[PDB]
């Protein structure tokens, strides 16, 4: 759904 | 009604400004950035060896432009005044080559840099008077999107970039921008922060979030579209002279985060620019940054050193070198392609 | 380092703050607006007459906060802060009827409204003497966000909100929010505008843009982290006095343009106030927000009026009642829940 | 040192900008603003029935810096681009003409005005663009000062003049100033609020504090050194089409009230202009002014069409005329300097 | 009406507001700064061996206020809020003491320091919340005037001060002014700036220079009425461990040339705090300070330390020394009363 | 310059 930054940020 | 507020555009002219942002950064394709200036192109024919006439400057930017195939991987082209009016050889001018490959014809408006009074040769850019008058000519030429390039840099020690360099450049990008849409030109804001210095990768990112958030609040004030506006930064590194070794990833992300902290949604998309990266590495970091998943904006590039450096070694102003180098423009724009999908492998 | 700039927070309190705002904008959840001051709720208890006493306050909450299933729709409840250190009538905390449901604890922390000098009735709130302070206690009670209310009033013919208005509003929220952050408190900035006035749904949309302009420039100079802070806007509507009619899908429209034209995409999500609009307005006109595509942040709801208002009536102040009470909240939440999917469609 | 702040000038520049500055404001002497533009002096040729030629235009100059004894009430006088490189029929450089009366030549350096998009055809001024090349070339003909025209509104109704147009106006005011002062030349800033509307004397007077308020903070911000320079602002009176009825006293005293709240003793002197207002009434506003004490700054005169409205209908593009236009020019010159004294009257 | 700008206060108001602001800083007069905190005042206590105790606090406001001849020289006298409703041994209310030798009773409004987040230890002042109230409440008590402390750092190498501390202590200052003019009260804007570091006195120029411009652009923008209004700024020194030694005379002169570059004129007076200084340099820099010449508006004190500093030594909580130490206040006072003639010489 | 007519005239 969301990007790659969003998943990993938190 | 508020009064006390930017008024709003004209239905028209918004619709196209919009359309034209989109278009720029669609899906896989970048902007070219063929604007220099004469003395600028002259220190690139000086590297090959070759003479700066107007015929050498004419045939380039026809190998450039001419190059069979280049429209699957460049969305539009940024022009010098000169070349916008000029014509080839065969007598075609450069704005047709471009419309038969699907270019967006482009064109730089500003007038060069000029040192800010009481600052430490802090530069300020010019070009604000009659502009207005040059974008209704650039327009009738074929042009449908400008360009205004402003230079920050970083130098901690002496609190550079100071807020008289940053809110000067913010609010020389505003009145330029708003101008250009007034007369159906999309504006590319550029505020260049040059990567000179020996400046961690950390206070980069510290000063292009300061930098941003003051240019997107003169654009704003002014009351600039950001829907029929693109934005032209520089991509959040370290230092040149920097001893903290820097991954590319740690390019990427602290790129993402600057932008996602300052540069809202409503901006069709982001153009990065080369600046002094080699070829290669221009491109590794622009899919560094698009591997991390699918952005608000589309983050692709207006290079052009990362798309001519090679091109030009090729060519050497010689004919029988032009479809040979046409052919390395065309690898260069492809892999800057692959870069905006995050599918760029390193060779 | 760059030295003039906002310094950043210690890696493991930003760290706190960005998972607690992630959580409070889940996938399918809002939050509760329960924090309802003794004179707020008095007037509410003058609908069902009952007497507005602690003993009253106490078994309300309760039916609130004991429903179960709850947790599903809601993520986070706002408090009093009467509440959040009273008991039920059982003896069993507040705070620990939201542990059970996992629903996140908050808490409002503002001292209310007074008068801006040289304008005309224009509001400042109050309540950052000390606010460092009773955030620690907060955050000791259970809170894990925060809620700070400003008020803007649209006048066309007046010019408000004045400039001194939405400075001193913008500023205030950017006080707060840094200090909530600081004391590792999500902070939810809420620069509510009045929809009060006979003012077009494009009048409220231009006001908004210039607010929350305001609002997110005074974020960055205070340097507050925009992943571990939430957004609590109105929704883009016409005045309740106006004639010009407009559909669910006008306010869904110039909703998100307006935020998509202002909020940074690092911000993780927007809680919308219910305001003076009815249960089933909140509802249909939160679906049409989201009915417009995938967004970059979270568009959910904080409401207060529209899970409540049935509720009360339904209650009556009588325990028999309770049972049926806490159905209909849970009717109202998963009716919002499906908003925020844009799949709610009552009928 | 700290860096965050506009730099200092070069000792040798800044002594030689505060001495000029004191010199043309000297006690009972103010400038002269002859640098009407080629379009507008057509319209006073055209009131006197004169073609609109090269010889007249320098005949008329001629008359007025060739008057004997006008340096004694004239510390000043501002020249077109034209006439700071012409001559008279006997071959006499105009400038040569302003050196034997003592009188400081002055140049009009901006480019004019041009609309700001997204306002209601609210103004901005040109020349910015090669301005510092202009300065040193108009420094080398003579020119000890300079100035920089911009224009407001006042329409309540519209909000007029908005943020936009007042910190355009402001921003664009201090970067000519800094430019001039890097370049040794004086400059005036002319922030003027035209009279035109309905509004009352107590609307101007809020409209121009807030103005200059907004001047003098763009001014600190770019480091214009105010003791080398000059405000050239309106006289705060009531609208052209204003009903209420306001006498020489309303003028002087809400003017006077303005400037001492907004203008810095540290500015040597402050040149008002007399605007659409007649010759006599120009010198009767400025003496209720004067006469009201001792100010910590000048309070003289820039007047054109104060100084040269009889002068051009005594002259009547005639030779035989000069003699008696000189004298009316004299005695408008001596009427102002009373005025400057707070000592003039009627008859 | 331009609506879009700060009201006006009613003729009433603003007129006891000019009046009493001018009577503070009347012809040879200052202000006694007597409104140190109980915490404040207790290690100035510990300094002579003193428990800080209620009857010592007011034992020792008596003696400063029982002075007999001290309304000569002082004109003001600021308090705390213990000493204002505080009686001494005799019953009598110490605001009595102060009506008797008629000298005007202020009062401290303000709640302390607290730390700015996101920066380096920069402080923020608190007492916003309730101001009103507590103005209605100092003022039927006997308060004409009040006033507010800031502090900002000057640290070179850090930034120091950066902008959030500047424009957040500017901000404070402006709505601290405003809501005291609503409630009849004469607002102290004190904007200290610390001498601590090693900063050259031309530093603190360029810094108190940028801090002045700020603070009063926010008094405007909050619509705070300069005549009714008093600057407590310091004076223009080098930093306490700087090397380059600086005369009493480049104190003096580089403290008005900051003050006649950001001060507008209808502020009626500036009272400068003592700082660090000694008793005595703080009379020789006062007395060098209006050496200079005739100001645009009254260049007086308001001290503290270098009023009381030999009291205390004098009287060392004794009964016995009050009238010896009470001479001693007389003395300092009148060296400071002849310092604002210029006519204080040391020897 | 702080006793001008302007200033005898309003405090
Ligand atoms: O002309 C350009 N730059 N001039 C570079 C330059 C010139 C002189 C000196 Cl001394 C130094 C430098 Cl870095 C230019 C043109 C088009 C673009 O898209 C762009 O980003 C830059
Ligand atoms: O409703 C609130 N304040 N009272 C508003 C109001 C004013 C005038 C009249 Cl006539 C009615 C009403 Cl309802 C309120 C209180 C606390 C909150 O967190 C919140 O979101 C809202
Ligand atoms: O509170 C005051 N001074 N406290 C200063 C101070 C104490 C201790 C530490 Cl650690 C730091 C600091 Cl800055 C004060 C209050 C009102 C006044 O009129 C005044 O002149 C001073
Ligand atoms: O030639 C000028 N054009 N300025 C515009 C202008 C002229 C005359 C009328 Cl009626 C209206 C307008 Cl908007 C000019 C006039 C006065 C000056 O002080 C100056 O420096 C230039």
């Amino acid at each position: 759904a969301a990007s790659l930054y969003e998943k990993k940020a938190a | 009604e508020y009064m006390n507020a930017p008024k709003k555009l004209p239905a028209d002219v918004a619709e196209e400004l919009a359309t034209t942002a989109q278009k720029l950064v669609q899906a896989g394709k970048g902007i070219l950035a063929a604007d220099e200036s004469t003395q600028t192109i002259k220190k690139r024919f000086d590297n090959i060896k070759l003479e700066n006439t107007i015929e050498n400057r004419a045939s380039y930017r026809d190998l450039l432009f001419g190059t069979k195939g280049l429209g699957k991987f460049i969305s539009g082209a940024i022009l010098f005044e000169e070349t916008l009016f000029q014509k080839n050889e065969a007598g075609v001018p450069m704005v047709n080559l471009l419309h038969n490959e699907n270019i967006i014809p482009g064109i730089k408006v500003d007038k060069g840099l000029v040192n800010i009074p009481c600052t430490d040769e802090e530069k300020s850019t010019q070009g604000l008077d009659g502009l207005a008058e040059r974008c209704k000519e650039y327009y009738k030429a074929g042009a449908r999107f400008a360009k205004w390039r402003t230079v920050l840099v970083i130098d901690t020690a002496k609190g550079k970039p100071t807020d008289l360099s940053i809110h000067e450049t913010a609010w020389g990008l505003a009145r330029y921008a708003s101008i250009c849409q007034q007369n159906r030109l999309v504006p590319i804001v550029e505020p260049e922060i040059l990567a000179d210095g020996p400046h961690s990768i950390e206070v980069c990112a510290v000063v292009t979030q300061k930098v941003l958030s003051c240019v997107f609040k003169a654009l704003q004030e002014n009351g600039v579209l950001l829907e029929g506006a693109l934005l032209k930064p520089n991509m959040v590194t370290a230092g040149y002279e920097c001893t903290a070794k820097t991954t590319t990833q740690d390019v990427g992300f602290l790129t993402v985060r600057t932008l996602r902290r300052t540069v809202p949604p409503a901006l069709p998309g982001v153009v990065f620019l080369s600046g002094g990266q080699s070829e290669e590495e221009a491109s590794v970091n622009l899919n560094s940054i698009n591997a991390l998943g699918p952005h608000p904006w589309a983050l692709t590039f207006s290079y052009g050193r990362a798309l001519q450096a090679s091109v030009l070694n090729t060519w050497q102003g010689k004919k029988e070198n032009v479809a040979k180098a046409r052919e390395v423009l065309l690898q260069r724009a492809e892999a800057n392609s692959l870069a905006t999908y995050g599918k760029y492998k390193g060779g």
